[PDB]
DNA sequence: ATCAATATCCACCTGCAGATACTACCAAAAGTGTATTTGGAAACTGCTCCATCAAAAGGCATGTTCAGCTGATTCAGCTGAACATGCCTTTTGATGGAGCAGTTTCCAAATACACTTTTGGTAGTATCTGCAGGTGGATATTGAT
DNA sequence: ATCAATATCCACCTGCAGATACTACCAAAAGTGTATTTGGAAACTGCTCCATCAAAAGGCATGTTCAGCTGAATCAGCTGAACATGCCTTTTGATGGAGCAGTTTCCAAATACACTTTTGGTAGTATCTGCAGGTGGATATTGAT
């Protein structure tokens, strides 16, 4: 028995994702490869902000990913930010950013 | 005693093959799975709306790509469509 | 010291808060606003999490109809489930 | 005998709580606005600690930005101090 | 020759219920169909992420009701709940 | 032979209701009670903003309801507003308003 | 020769404009200017016709309503000129 | 068969009477002349986004022509839900 | 400028909260194989309505002129920032019991289905009417003087 | 104030497209009346984890002081509104066919059990470590001079 996370090469639960597809009713049916797709999509955006979190780690001399980490990794990628711009991280805080005219005479 | 379901298995394994010397908090790995199941319902809602508006009875890979072109900023949906069209094609090209 | 709840949140706090969203200089009039503005958050957001504890026949408001109010409320908010 | 110019501390004050993601209202007092609240749409209520926690993060997150848009309001008139004016600008342009 | 439904005959009942000497054009009527078919939807899936999140797998009266409660502001969700519970009340008594 | 809108009370049609509530995928199940309130609530609705509408025609000294008065209808009233707030009625224009600081001397 | 000072006959249009709903974006400019973007999206595509006019009704909708906004953030700033930075505020507050 | 004429610049067919309508629509007394500019460029973005998820509908279901229903679910997405089309 | 008060930094130390790791175990997924069902691409083509293309029709572009708005400059006062000196509230931990969540029962309400009736839509040919755009006539508002 | 140029009002008047009105027709919807399944309420129950409260912990309230911001007032330079003029583009209405949508065919792919296997979650234990929160000591920053 070879599982389809397995035959499509992927990390992230294929049969798992059917299920939920099934229980949602999201459509009377769902074809074969919807879970593959859907399934792959995820892990994929799942590994592009850890990839990004794990780099904001380091550069705060970290090894353990935290919340902080997260929100500086979205909310400094364009991308992320925007696909997130309505949700808030739980303990993530906010970029540091002071308006220019506020600063004191230099 | 209920079996209380995540993604943070799964979340952990990619985290090691993307920074295997890098490790999660609970807190972050919670914000991990929030994240994943609202991607989820994101899409799925987009593929469920897209099959109801051309009569269909069916969400296929064609309609989660859809979705996801219409849910994605640019970059982010091109890999995504790569990734999904990929993976879909190693598991027919497999027994 | 009979105290308003209101007040409980105080002008420390709220300065705090300000200082998150990078503010330098507060007039006295906005903790008064502020407050006013909170409350109003929370009545919108906490009508409907209650609403999903009458629902599920509930006498205790959970984590997850109140991720579920701030959802629909479009706040969507990461780290307490669902 | 030294004294701090204003808005010194301010810019101290920005700098150490845009690294820092604590919350910033003390737990209590807002556990008791919150079941106030709550109270006017239903009697005798309990409520998860998380729930609570929820509500608190939500609660900041949603100030915070607000008084970033309130400061762009603010700046936009030429100044440097929020007003009430400006909070209101901010929701009314928000579509609050 | 396809046949498009619309609530039109429905909406134009309740005008001159409403509006005896009155009239509507089909630009006004376009749009109350808009209405009617946008409420219907909001309210529907209300219903059904709610059901949802209750692990229940059949959508109520009572599942409207909340959905209405969440959806429309003060007054109007207290008028139509009294309208709600009252057409359901009365087609139960049908019995 | 009655109707289900008959045994209700219901101008707006039960049948049709409950149909298009199984076609939308909402649940595996819908209760017999469901359209049949969600029949009425829209019934409700359709009459508040026939209401409404109706009196802007006639403030404007008309017989005949189009778009320009369901948006004063619905504009002026707090509550349709609110609920119709991220939505838009084509050809309803915009209600009169004019900033005080923009009206000529004191 | 008579003359209408400054401001005198944008009130008037003002009155005129709010009273009615008719587009005021000219027709058929409008037309190929969604042909246009399009075409640049894909090509040899067609329109019914009522999908332009959906366009331009929810474009100048759009428009009608940023200008409100507009006017709100130079009103703020104690003038009565919209300027860009108006605009561009409303949109930044907005979430644009 | 015998080809398209080419489409350029006709975002300037947003005349500058056409805008100060809006404008006035909007309640709006005096114009800054920058603002013309502006305005065709945020009316562009406005578009560019609207026509994208429209066109993408409209490809979905194999289809040459953009209808009405295409753009109504389009705006639904964007929250600019539309009335009189369809909805 | 210099000089000193205070903030900020970096290196090193450590204790334990929070994370990893264990295993067992076991229910409920997820996989498999067989039997049955159906959704939707394909091929064909009826028929709407889109692109295209002349005959009618009122808005746009540009330059000229100056009213009055913006934005720069100045300045005084009042209002928030900073910080000392008290006041007292919040946080932390311990300990019963409310209620939520698990589980099992059984029936009222659900889906399934076939068959019969009703309705809402469309089409076709009908004649019906509100109001927009035109008219003219009395009044209102604006801006010069 | 007065006068007079021009918008504004409103009221009634004719043409017609948009609304209403009708009979004929039907497919598909909706109602009805069986046979069959089950979702979720009800009722009892074990166990979190929530409200409560007492012991330990530090932040917030107030008052005094004065730096420096906001807003007022004044002004000039210049941008933007109004309007006169000349030129042509948009609006609208009538045909030829591209493509969309309404049929019917049918098989590749979906659901539906039933059946075998496995994996992901929890619980009991034990095991481990990243890093927050002290440390000291060097240097930067701020502000007075
Ligand atoms: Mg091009």
């Amino acid at each position: 028995a070879k599982t389809r996370s397995s035959r499509a090469g992927l990390q992230f639960p294929v049969g798992r994702v059917h299920r939920l597809l099934r229980k949602g009713n999201y459509a009377e049916r769902v074809g074969a490869g919807a879970p593959v797709y859907l399934a792959a999509v995820l892990e994929y955006l799942t590994a592009e902000i850890l990839e990004l979190a794990g780099n904001a780690a380091r550069d705060n001399k970290k090894t353990r990913i935290i919340p902080r980490h997260l929100q500086l990794a979205v909310r400094n990628d364009e991308e992320l930010n925007k696909l997130l711009g309505r949700v808030t991280i739980a303990q993530g805080g906010v970029l540091p950013n002071i308006q220019s005219v506020l600063l004191p005479k230099k | 005693k209920t079996r209380k379901e995540s993604y943070a298995i799964y979340v952990y394994k990619v985290l090691k093959q993307v920074h295997p010397d890098t490790g999660i908090s609970s807190k972050a790995m919670s914000i991990m799975n929030s994240f994943v199941n609202d991607v989820f319902e994101r899409i799925a809602g987009e593929a469920s709306r897209l099959a109801h508006y051309n009569k269909r009875s069916t969400i296929t890979s064609r309609e989660i790509q859809t979705a996801v072109r219409l849910l994605l900023p640019g970059e982010l949906a091109k890999h995504a469509v790569s990734e999904g069209t990929k993976a879909v094609t190693k598991y027919t090209s497999a027994k | 010291v009979l105290r308003d709840n209101i007040q409980g949140i105080t002008k420390p706090a709220i300065r705090r808060l300000a200082r998150r969203g990078g503010v330098k200089r507060i007039s006295g009039l906005i903790y008064e606003e502020t407050r006013g503005v909170l409350k109003v958050f929370l009545e919108n957001v906490i009508r409907d999490a209650v609403t999903y504890t009458e629902h599920a026949k509930r006498k205790t408001v959970t984590a997850m109809d109140v991720v579920y109010a701030l959802k629909r409320q479009g706040r969507t908010l990461y780290g307490f489930g669902g | 005998p030294h004294r701090y110019r204003p808005g010194t501390v301010a810019l101290r004050e920005i700098r150490r709580y845009q690294k820092s993601t604590e919350l910033l209202i003390r737990k209590l007092p807002f556990q008791r606005l919150v079941r106030e609240i709550a109270q006017d749409f239903k009697t005798d209520l309990r409520f998860q600690s998380s729930a609570v926690m929820a509500l608190q993060e939500a609660s900041e997150a949603y100030l915070v930005a607000l008084f970033e848009d309130t400061n762009l309001c603010a700046i936009h008139a030429k100044r440097v101090t929020i007003m009430p004016k400006d909070i209101q600008l901010a929701r009314r342009i928000r579509g609050e």
